[PDB]
């Protein structure tokens, strides 16, 4: 395990052979030194006698406790799962590296001495926000704009692409990129590509999810999201629908405006607080940035500003040719006819029209889509 | 002692890895009190390894390992061997190892490390060697033998 | 030529390394177990010494002793209260009433005293590692730097002049300025500068859920501070903990008033904190309560604004100390091209200049590159700019 | 039948059996289940259970 990290040779030179021979000789010498211990004074099996003695010494029934402090010298203070605080000491196999409040410490059954640590596999906040699988295909599935695709790449992937180019320039990646655009502009579609291309951990945060019902909760949720993402690994955590900070008012939360304000202040602190957050990137999007708190956007907390406009009349062509790739459409109609049907047909409009045309073709169970299906879908989409 | 001294002087400067491995294996054997045969083995390891810079580096690493796991005789011999390996070549790592060794509780190891330091800095007039020697002289004012060394 | 000769030999050695390490025992991945070569001591004696010798001696809380005798009182938060006594290995001068200690698991006698419980809520809020912000990296506020040092460093650096002079050193300092004007960039500087402990109280880190569950956190922080020799507690976003009292009709926005009052009380009057210097930083100080800002608790009221003409030049010189740019660049012309921008804006400008230069082909920054970056960061991102809505401090 | 019935006399003499619900299982027969009012704990498994 990590015996030698020198691989710089990367060839058939004699240096690599010499290093390998020296390592083999050292391993053989260590093995020879170790073998004589059992040859002369084995005194036990050393394979199962030790394990059996450990099992019979440490309390056989190990309970689920909780470490709450640190006592280096053969001592520890915790509370019994029933509630009674304990002064359980440290055992031989303590391996005292997880001595932090919360990790259950397993004590003996006879004398209740610390027997084992509590392997933790929960991370509730992280799990309620961890992306398991890639959302969508590569960036080519976004289509049309790519004014931020290069910009977003430089902001996130470029730091992860080969972080020597920004190193050779003597700078660190941009702080943050906030994607603001018209409703249904495809901001979520941008995060789709970000995740399908992403390399490090990614967390998804529902915008309203930062505002809780119990007073003081929202700041706790923000601090917990920050801890989970930062403490987990290099991450790209997107808190979508940031406008929900104060735009929508709900009676579930006991606090009024001074609760959304507190949540926003806690978010700002967690973004640019008083410590080193580490290697963590943030990419948030909103559709109404006119009401977002001005402090949460000052260069230093959210650095890169990205605006997403509606698909262009030239971009609409690529959008349509993309969203209808696998459709068995009949050559009766020409997409350009509906291309100019809507004066302000956004990206979501093309997908809605395609889906409506597919559904209409389905109602008759036909094999292809006719021009009339698209005509009837266009009115049902824009007109309602 | 005679056999290992003959083997060491025979293969000195030849860089034959197999003889170095044999000497290391001989050193790795725990010996009852009275056998001074390990020191000659370490010196022979250094003599064989001097020929190659890679040999010098691997010998330095093996000497560090032996110092960590060596007996009192091996501990006394290691400073002399590593001083032999780097005569007139003040390598920073070796100088730091000698600085750490010169403060050992055993006086003989201390004088061995001091003499190795003097050998390494021979003819280079290194300021760092002079300074650390001054510090050692200040530390060892009360001891006549240490001051002499 | 012997491509397979070396790869096979290396693979054989790599496989044999594991084949020999498995013969001593490192495998059998456990769920919180140490190395068999890490608990070796406790096999027959040490375990029979680490286990047989000691007892759990569960910890509890004391109420007070009774005079005319030892007459100590045993009380358990969750188990029971009881008349108990200390052990033979304790002194009778240290019989603190209300002290956390463990009693003999059988004899129900306190055999070992303990330090006060840490309340991990305020125990996690210690720095323990100064930031990477140094004095040379916070240029542009030399006067503010001197003023802050006179309150945090100078008074503790040579505590001989203040005794000879005969005046109590200034108590604290409040740094209120437009957003991004360099408040945290200096608080990290204060943290990495001195050696006394600095406690970071995030303005949101005090609003608790239950009624009064937050103020208790203030008392805990104040105690954890006064416990040490000298402490400097820096609170940011102080606009959240408490602004003022304006209760009218239905009781609202009052709970924060209790937290602010508790913070003030531990900060002034009734045997005040003493060897603890406050360093707060508000970004919208207009709402700060009259009592908190009243001298004697936060006497110094330093303000950090936008560098006028030379502050921008110093920010460019400092934040660009490690950027590969053409030597023929005229930075002062850039500092004159940013009428009213924040220091964080200057750092972001240096960053954007780096990014633009790295964009197409260049390997070193160009003066025109910095100019183009200014046109977007300041002239392009000016829509919000975060300055106009907070310049009046409201 | 009578021998059994007399056997149940001592059967009801031995202590009862607690109820368990393993929240998480561990390899090599390790169990940490939810004690009714207490919680969980690290224990082993029986002889004839898959
Ligand atoms: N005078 C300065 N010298 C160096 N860097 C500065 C200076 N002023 C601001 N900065 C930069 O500002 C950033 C940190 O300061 P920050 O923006 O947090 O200040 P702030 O006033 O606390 O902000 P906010 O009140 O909005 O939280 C860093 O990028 C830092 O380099
Ligand atoms: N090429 C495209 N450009 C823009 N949006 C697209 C494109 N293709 C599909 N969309 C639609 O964009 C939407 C992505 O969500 P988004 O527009 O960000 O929602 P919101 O703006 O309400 O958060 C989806 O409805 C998706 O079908």
């Amino acid at each position: 395990a990590a015996r030698i990290p020198t691989v710089t040779p990367l060839t058939k030179c004699k240096l690599r052979l010499l290093k390998l021979e020296r390592i083999k000789d050292y391993l053989l010498m260590e093995e020879e030194f170790v073998a004589n211990q059992e040859r002369l004074k084995p005194q036990e099996e050393k394979t199962e006698e030790d394990r059996s003695k450990v099992d019979d010494i440490r309390g056989s029934p190990m309970s689920v406790g909780s470490l709450e402090e640190l006592i280096d010298e053969n001592h520890a203070i915790v509370s019994s799962s029933v509630g009674p605080e304990y002064y359980v000491s440290i055992m031989s196999f303590v391996d005292k590296d997880q001595l932090e409040p919360g990790c259950s410490i397993l004590m003996h059954n006879k004398v209740l001495s610390v027997v084992g640590l509590l392997q933790d596999e929960v991370d509730p906040m992280v799990s309620v926000m961890k992306v398991e699988k890639a959302p969508l295909e590569s960036y080519a599935d976004i289509g049309g704009l790519d004014p931020q695709i290069q910009e977003i790449k430089e902001a996130v992937e470029l730091p992860l692409t080969h972080p020597e180019l920004y190193e050779d320039i003597g700078i660190k990646p941009p702080k943050g990129v906030i994607l603001y655009g018209e409703p249904g502009t495809g901001k979520t579609l941008l995060a789709k590509a970000v995740a399908n291309s992403t390399s490090a951990t990614f967390l998804r945060v529902v915008g309203s999810e930062l505002i809780q019902k119990y007073l003081g909760d929202g700041p706790k949720l923000v601090r917990e999201l920050f801890r989970v993402a930062d403490d987990l690994s290099p991450s790209i955590v997107f808190i979508d629908e940031i406008d929900a900070v104060g735009t929508k008012r709900y009676d579930a939360h006991s606090g009024g405006e001074r609760e959304i304000q507190r949540t926003m202040l806690e978010l700002l602190n967690q973004l640019d607080g008083f410590d080193s957050r580490g290697d963590v990137k943030v990419i948030l999007a909103t559709n109404k940035i006119e009401s977002l708190d001005p402090a949460l956007l000052r260069p230093g907390r959210i650095d890169r500003k990205i605006e997403f406009p509606l698909p262009d009349i030239k971009t609409r062509r690529r959008i349509f040719t993309i969203h209808t790739s696998k459709m068995t459409l009949s050559d009766d109609v020409n997409l350009e006819e509906f291309v100019m049907t809507k004066d302000e047909f956004s990206g979501a409009d093309i997908k809605a029209i395609c889906t409506e045309a597919g559904l209409l073709a389905l109602r008759e169970r036909r094999m292809k889509v006719t021009h009339t299906d698209f005509k009837k879908a266009k009115e049902k989409v824009m007109f309602k | 002692h005679c056999d290992m001294t003959l083997l060491s002087c025979a293969y000195a400067g030849t860089g034959n890895v197999l003889k170095v491995q044999s000497l290391l294996g001989h050193c790795a054997q725990h010996l009852d009190k009275g056998e001074t045969h390990q020191g000659p083995a370490v010196l022979g390891i250094a003599m064989v390894a001097m020929a190659e810079e890679l040999g010098v580096e691997m010998a330095i690493r093996s000497l560090e390992h032996l110092l960590q796991y060596g007996e009192q005789n091996i501990r006394r011999a290691v400073p002399l061997a590593l001083g032999l390996l780097c005569i007139s070549n003040p390598k920073v790592n070796v100088m730091d190892t000698l600085s750490r060794l010169s403060h050992d509780s055993d006086l003989e190891v201390a004088m061995a490390a001091i003499i190795s330091l003097g050998l390494i800095g021979a003819g280079t007039n290194n300021a760092r060697i002079a300074g650390m020697l001054r510090n050692l002289s200040s530390y060892y004012y009360k001891d006549a033998s240490a001051l002499f060394c | 030529p012997y491509s397979a000769s070396i790869k096979k030999v290396e693979k054989e050695i790599k496989d044999m390394s594991k084949k020999v390490n498995d013969l001593i025992g490192i495998k059998e991945s456990d769920t919180g177990l140490a190395a068999p070569s890490q608990w070796d001591l406790v096999s027959d004696k040490q375990m029979m010494q680490e286990e047989q010798p000691l007892q759990v001696a569960r910890c509890t809380k004391i109420i007070n002793p009774n005079t005319e005798d030892a007459k100590y009182v045993i009380n358990v938060k969750q188990i029971a209260k009881f008349v108990v006594g200390l052990g033979d290995k304790v002194s009778p001068t240290d019989i603190e009433e209300g002290m956390r200690v463990g009693v003999d698991r059988n004899k129900y006698q306190i055999q070992i005293p303990l330090p006060p419980k840490i309340d991990p809520s305020v125990t996690m809020m210690t720095v323990e590692e100064k930031p990477d912000v140094t004095y040379n990296d916070v240029g542009g506020c030399k006067e503010q730097i001197e003023k802050m040092r006179e309150v945090v460093e100078l008074p503790m650096l040579h505590p001989e002049k203040f005794v000879k002079l005969g005046i109590d050193p200034p108590k604290g300092v409040l740094c209120y300025g437009p957003p991004g004007t360099g408040k945290t960039l200096l608080a990290r500087a204060v943290a990495n500068r001195t050696d006394a402990c600095f406690i970071r109280v995030i303005g949101s880190e005090l609003v608790q859920k239950y009624v009064g569950e937050g103020a208790r956190m203030v008392r805990e922080l104040f105690q954890m501070a006064r416990s040490k020799k000298a402490c400097i507690v820096f609170f940011d976003e102080v606009d959240a903990i408490g602004g003022a009292r304006f209760d009218d009709g239905v009781g609202g926005d009052n709970e924060v008033q209790r937290t602010m009052l508790e913070i003030v009380n531990q900060l002034d009057g009734f045997d005040a904190r003493g060897n603890i210097k406050v360093l707060m930083a508000t970004n919208r100080p207009d709402t700060l309560d009259p009592a908190l800002l009243r001298p004697g608790r936060l006497d110094r009221k330093v303000e950090f604004g936008l560098p006028d003409l030379e502050g921008r030049t110093q920010i460019f010189k400092i934040h660009t100390r490690t950027m590969n740019c053409e030597r023929d660049i005229r930075f002062e012309l850039l500092a004159r091209l940013c009428p009213n921008s924040t220091g964080a804006d200057i750092r972001s400008v240096c960053t954007e200049a780096g990014m633009y230069a790295i964009r197409a082909r260049r390997k070193t920054v160009t003066e025109k590159d910095f100019l183009d970056a200014v046109n977007k960061v300041i002239k392009g991102y000016q829509k919000f700019s975060a300055t106009p809505k907070y310049m009046v401090y409201n | 039948h009578v021998r059994a019935l007399k056997e149940e006399l001592q059967l009801l003499q031995e202590p009862g059996s607690y109820v368990g619900e393993v929240v998480k299982v561990m390899g090599k027969s390790k169990v940490l289940v939810k004690v009714h009012p207490e919680g969980k704990y690290v224990v082993d498994i029986d002889k004839n259970i898959d």
